[PDB]
């Protein structure tokens, strides 16, 4: 008649991006159902960081080109959309990258600031190809959920970028058997998340439990 | 910011008869009414403490 | 009769939405109906929507 409690039993980091939690114990049936809830609610309601406007210094506007540079602007601002970095306290915050001279302008090389953090430095933003050529760059970052495209949220020099503020992009939930523990039918539940690294998966899944936790609350009492 | 998300106001607890209700919440944010809705499905229709007729001896 | 002329070339950057009309190449029509959540989607064992 007992209900066991669940518990976070493990938070083995396999890999940079992607890990995988556990979950322990959990009874018959709750098993399916909290990993197809948590996978739900992870996959859409979680915080993130990802690049809204950006202002170069030589760009007129969006569809024309700089020099120097082979990225036309439009690819650009797709390799920003897809630059993760991790920020936190401050709501928003602005960045600022002037790398000169010929190579790759990976995001190792952006400004430094304080407590934003630029998870994965080796992701390609443009390229220089001229000596003297330098691309300097204002990138505002924000902090949100879902998706929010440029249109919804509508100087020259201010390109607007589509919102991908996400920090998962594959959640998958198994159910196991777990240890005799003296009582059998007692449930593991797995899962794994792949994460662009902006967000750990314990403070993932325990945002996911607690927005959770409020939805149902909402429902704990009713006229 | 993020933490918000728009809470249901319980409305409707239309109770047909004695024992057929036709609850009803809104607004939920884009998706939780689907899994709001398979989480108590799910956990109402297989754990739910109760006694019933097992044995049954003539 | 025309002194001068002014040309003006608008860009814009549509987006895929509800009312388009993708289609594979066997000649399989078809209008996109919905964007979904990612979630709604349905997903192979693996995670992959």
């Amino acid at each position: 008649t007992e209900f066991l409690k669940p518990r976070l039993v493990d938070i083995e980091q396999v890999s940079s991006t992607h890990a995988k939690v556990t979950l322990e114990p959990l009874e018959r049936g709750f098993g399916h159902t909290l990993g197809n809830a948590l996978r739900r609610i992870l996959l859409s309601s979680m915080p993130g960081c990802a690049v809204t406007e950006v202002e170069i210094d030589g760009v007129l506007h969006e569809y024309s080109t700089k020099e120097g540079v082979q990225e036309d602007i439009l690819e650009i601002l797709l390799n920003l959309k897809g630059l993760a970095v991790r920020v936190q306290g401050k709501d928003e915050v602005i960045l600022t990258l002037n790398k000169s001279g010929i190579g790759p302008v990976t995001a190792a090389d952006i400004t430094h600031d304080g407590d934003v953090e630029i998870v994965k430095p080796q992701h390609v933003i443009c390229h220089l190809t001229d000596e003297n050529a330098s691309i300097s760059m204002r990138i505002k970052v924000q902090r949100g959920r879902g998706y929010v495209p440029a249109s919804t949220r509508i100087p020259i020099g201010r390109l607007l970028v589509d919102a991908c503020y996400s920090p998962v992009e594959r959640i998958a939930y198994n159910v196991e058997a777990a240890r005799v523990e003296q009582r059998t039918d007692l449930d593991k539940l797995v899962i794994e998340m792949e994460t662009n690294g902006t967000i750990d998966p314990e403070e993932a899944i325990r945002r996911a439990a607690t927005i959770l936790a409020e939805q149902l609350e909402a429902f704990v009492d009713l006229a | 910011s993020v933490t918000e998300f728009l809470k249901p106001r319980l409305v409707d607890i239309e109770q047909v008869s004695s024992t057929h209700a036709k609850v009803t919440l809104e607004p939920l944010e884009r998706g939780f009414g689907h899994t709001l809705g398979n989480a108590l499905r799910r956990i109402l229709l297989s754990s739910m403490p109760g006694c019933a007729v097992t044995e049954v001896e003539i | 009769g025309v002194l001068k002329i002014v040309k003006v070339y608008l860009a814009v950057k549509r987006r895929i939405q509800p009312g388009d009309k993708m289609a594979g190449r066997h000649g399989n029509k078809g209008v996109i109906s919905k964007i979904n959540p990612i979630e709604d989607m349905p997903y192979d064992e693996n995670g992959t929507p």
